[PDB]
């Protein structure tokens, strides 16, 4: 009973990153060395485990986080990161216990003339917390004086596109990426390593 | 206080081999992970093999797949890159960099620490 | 694409007020944001003013801020370019449109990023 995990990385279209979506997996087998040892992924760092550990586990519940950044934004996705994403868009806890995999979706993501589909959030009055979600719309006062509901000096949309093009540097061509992360229940643990099984 | 020291570089013919080695220090613990990123003249570091610490698990891109070895010395906690049927293409600056997760990255960016590079030349 | 039926413009006095009104039904305004537009005689179409989706949030060119205001019915049907103090600089063909391009900052929207333009309604404004 192998888990789903082909519904998580081989979808066809990406959550934008201020929007990030989660994939609960349970009752199955995870082979995450398999996982790990893939071409596909460019990026794969686990924190607090590692996968030879992880095929040796049980788990209650698996989450799949996934979304869409630009290149040079792969690295805030880790514990202790600064920047647009890790502040305002998708926070890992500082002692977190998981995975982050990417791979660079320019021939998925990007168009001739821009997929303008993709946003992130530019600015925030606080940063988020670990797994927070913000799909709030509203004017953001950069100073300290109000907005009522007018854009200009100190009053942004705090949402941007990205505009993936096919001809970007690396640094801009989409990237996809999947946080795995791991709950523990007083509740039957069906998600297993193969050693685990 | 983490510290990497790099060393191995130097002139060699096509065919040839060279070693070189990163003696890391400063780590708690074997939760960290070695990548050795080479730069070549007027390019970005680019990324070349891999090794996970924790896990002992070993990575290469394509083009060093068997020419190319990585391995650590628990004793020294040293790591090496053995490049063996060395070609012309491989001349770069070789960098070790390391970064406390178990597991890999393309990006330069996502490892915090680095060697001093040393440089690798195969001519004729 | 959608149909944007814009009306409203015409002849008015140097200091004097206009109302356009672009029309869409159901939730093509609370989808995506609106801009009004103008384009006087051998000049480009440039940008006016603006109305995010959400409703709540409006923004003005340098040339009309604090002149002109853009408002949207309850219905979300409808948005208004509310035009005070007209100059005769202010005649021109004016446009409305839609974008599904999100611009943090509004002050970098050209007429590239907006399409199923309205039918271009005159304002002459004479001293
Ligand atoms: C994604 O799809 C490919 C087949 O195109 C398959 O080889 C790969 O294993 C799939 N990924 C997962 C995690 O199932
Ligand atoms: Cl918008």
């Amino acid at each position: 009973n192998l888990c789903p995990f082909g519904e998580v990385f081989n979808a066809t279209r990406f959550a934008s990153v201020y929007a990030w979506n989660r994939k609960r997996i349970s009752n199955c087998v995870a082979d995450y060395s398999v996982l790990y040892n893939s071409a596909s992924f460019s990026t794969f760092k686990c924190y607090g485990v590692s996968p030879t550990k992880l095929n040796d586990l049980c788990f209650t519940n698996v989450y799949a986080d996934s979304f869409v950044i630009r290149g040079d934004e792969v690295r805030q996705i880790a514990p202790g990161q600064t920047g647009k994403i890790a502040d305002y868009n998708y926070k890992l806890p500082d002692d977190f216990t998981g995975c982050v995999i990417a791979w660079n979706s320019n021939n998925l993501d990007s168009k001739v003339g821009g997929n303008y589909n993709y946003l992130y959030r530019l600015f925030r009055k606080s940063n988020l917390k670990p797994f927070e979600r913000d799909i709030s719309t509203e004017i953001y006062q950069a100073g300290s004086t109000p907005c009522n509901g007018v854009e200009g000096f100190n009053c942004y949309f705090p949402l941007q596109s990205y505009g993936f093009q096919p001809t970007y540097g690396v640094g801009y061509q989409p990237y996809r990426v999947v946080v795995l992360s791991f709950e523990l229940l007083h509740a039957p643990a069906t998600v297993c390593g193969p050693k685990k099984s | 206080q983490v510290q990497l020291v790099e060393s191995g570089g130097g002139l060699v013919q096509p065919g040839g081999s060279l070693r070189l080695s990163c003696a890391a220090s400063g780590f708690t613990n074997d939760f960290y992970s070695i990548a050795w990123f080479r730069q070549a003249p007027g390019k970005e570091r680019e990324g070349v093999s891999w090794l996970s610490v924790s896990d002992n698990t070993p990575t290469y891109v394509d083009s060093v797949k068997d020419r190319f070895t990585i391995s650590r010395h628990n004793a020294n906690n040293t790591v090496y890159l053995q490049m063996n049927m060395l070609k012309p293409e491989d001349t770069a600056i070789y960098y070790c960099a390391a970064g406390r997760f178990a597991g890999r990255d393309t990006w330069p960016s996502s490892y915090d620490y680095w060697g001093q590079g040393t440089q690798v030349t195969v001519s004729s | 694409q959608v149909q944007l039926v814009e009306s409203g413009g015409g002849l008015v006095k140097t200091g004097g007020s206009l109302r356009l009104s672009c029309a869409a039904s159901g939730r093509t305004f609370s989808t995506y944001s609106m801009g009004w537009f103008r384009q006087a005689p051998g000049k480009e179409r440039e940008f006016v003013a603006g109305m995010r989706w959400t409703g709540s949030s409006t923004f003005y060119s340098d040339s009309v801020k604090g002149r002109f205001t853009v408002s949207r019915n309850n219905a979300k049907d409808t948005v208004y370019l509310h035009m005070n103090s007209l100059k005769p600089e202010d005649t021109a063909v004016y446009y409305c449109a839609i974008t599904t391009i999100v611009r943090a900052y509004y002050t970098e929207y050209t007429e590239a990023d907006f399409g199923s333009w309205g039918q271009g309604t005159q304002v002459t404004v004479s001293s």
